[PDB]
């Protein structure tokens, strides 16, 4: 079926995504988009055989068989659209061969960004940074050694205080390692905060 | 869930080990299906049934078997596992309509391994919330790490006062290589929980990351010095610190 799809695309919160699918088939009998949570279960979204655009709430699904394209339309997008999006299509029997699959990861909107790096001591190596409250623009790189370990992004969610906030973990075994320097290799924010 | 079930949701073996995974269902669809799932790959079809004891070839259906005795299960046998059959494994069923979707089970991780020996179990520690986050932003991060496991099949879950939480929470989506270079490198997986300043300083207050790790069992040979890595839960906790 020669599909074609984008491996990544990143969108914020409140914008629409557009998310791509190309393919190429004799006895074209439709188009699918699955939802696919990383591991869980991929979920149907939408089929397409007719040319047009269809309207699901907030998605939309678009075909052109002359083209040999479709579109998943995401509006509003939330929190919970960051999956991959997967395009299939049909079809001895009638089993669709699926594309590769696209990850989106949606952005939240930081209203308040507080951009500070914490030492936190174990409970009971030792101790861990934390580089939180940034803005959804801040890039995190992936350590240059070696001996340090630095997470990539992750969005937390108060719920009952409607409050989303980014943060990064670095840590390291080595002695040399301090939370000053942990995030040296990353772009990060000049008024970061970095107590006390 | 949808009456989809994959048994066992995961496991970890020598190669050479047979390997059986069971996809059942409650719904009765005519058809099921088999997939693995690889990175840089869509899903690929392994073996499907088409009734009962009706089964026909996937696109990757070397070194698998599949068995379909009645409506409700669908069964895959890997004969001798080999390493390249690592992999997450999801069944699926439905009416083998054009114009309708399949239904998905959740998915199996299996892990093929030449040698047992690099198979670990987590440690676990939970770092307590830094006093100057707590003066800055009146909130407080708890971060938990899980480190030297492998292979990648844990779950990592917070309790507070012995009550499973989700609000506040956010656990990496993928885990990082401790030795990116080394091949089966074991890993790390960090989580947060971020609570109130308030809810902190309550010394009643009970934070305890959980992590279950799938790992071997009774069938699988073990001969190292350390204990035997079988499924088992590690667990580290904090206690609230009064003002």
């Amino acid at each position: 079926q020669n599909i074609d799809q984008p491996t990544e695309m990143t969108a914020t919160e409140g914008a629409i995504v557009q998310i791509n699918c190309t393919y190429q088939t004799s006895g074209f009998n439709g188009l699918f988009w699955y939802q696919q949570h990383a591991g869980e279960a991929p979920t149907f979204l939408s089929y397409n055989v007719l040319d047009g655009l269809e309207e699901k709430g907030r998605f939309s699904s678009f075909l052109s068989r002359s083209k040999g394209y479709s579109y998943l339309l995401l509006k509003e997008l939330q929190m919970k659209d960051s999956a991959s999006y997967l395009c299939a299509v049909q079809a001895g029997s009638y089993i669709p061969t699926f594309g590769r699959g696209t990850s989106l990861i949606v952005h939240p909107y930081i209203q308040n960004p507080d951009p500070a790096v914490y030492q936190l001591r174990d409970s009971k190596d030792k101790s861990v940074c934390l580089f939180t409250d940034f803005d959804s623009q801040t890039n995190v790189s992936q350590s240059k050694d070696s001996d340090v370990y630095i997470t990539d992004k992750c969005v937390l969610d108060m719920r009952s205080m409607d409050f989303k906030s980014n943060s990064a973990v670095a840590w390291s075994n080595k002695s040399d390692f301090a939370c000053a320097n942990a995030f040296n290799n990353s772009i990060i924010p000049e008024d970061t905060f970095f107590p006390s | 869930d949808a009456g989809i079930t994959q048994s066992p949701r995961h496991k970890v073996t020598e190669t050479g080990t047979p390997v059986t995974l069971r996809c059942h269902q409650t719904e009765n669809h005519r058809y099921m299906y088999w997939y693995r799932q690889d990175p840089g790959h869509g899903l690929r079809l392994i073996h499907y049934s088409y009734g009962v004891k009706d089964t026909d070839k996937g696109e990757v259906s070397d070194g698998y078997s599949v068995s379909r005795s009645k409506t409700e299960d669908f069964l895959l046998t890997l004969e001798s596992a080999t390493s390249s059959q690592t992999s997450v494994y999801f069944c699926a069923t439905g009416t083998g309509d054009s114009n309708q979707p399949q239904h998905f089970g959740d998915g199996t991780r299996l892990s093929i391994l030449e040698d047992l020996n690099k198979v670990f179990p987590p440690e676990v520690a939970v770092f307590e919330p830094s006093e100057a986050e707590i003066s800055h932003t009146q909130k407080a991060t708890l971060v938990c790490l899980a480190t030297g496991f492998f292979p990648d099949h844990v779950e990592l879950s917070w309790w507070v006062n012995g009550k499973e939480v989700h609000s506040g929470v956010c656990t990496d989506p993928q885990p990082l290589k401790e030795q990116p270079a080394l091949n089966d490198s074991r890993y790390a997986l960090s989580s947060r929980l971020r609570v109130s300043a308030t809810f902190w300083q309550n010394p009643r207050n009970h934070f305890r990351c959980q992590v279950q790790f799938y790992g071997l069992s009774e069938n699988d040979e073990w001969t190292q010095d350390r204990a035997k890595p079988v499924t088992q839960i590690v667990s580290a906790e904090a206690w609230g610190r009064a003002d």
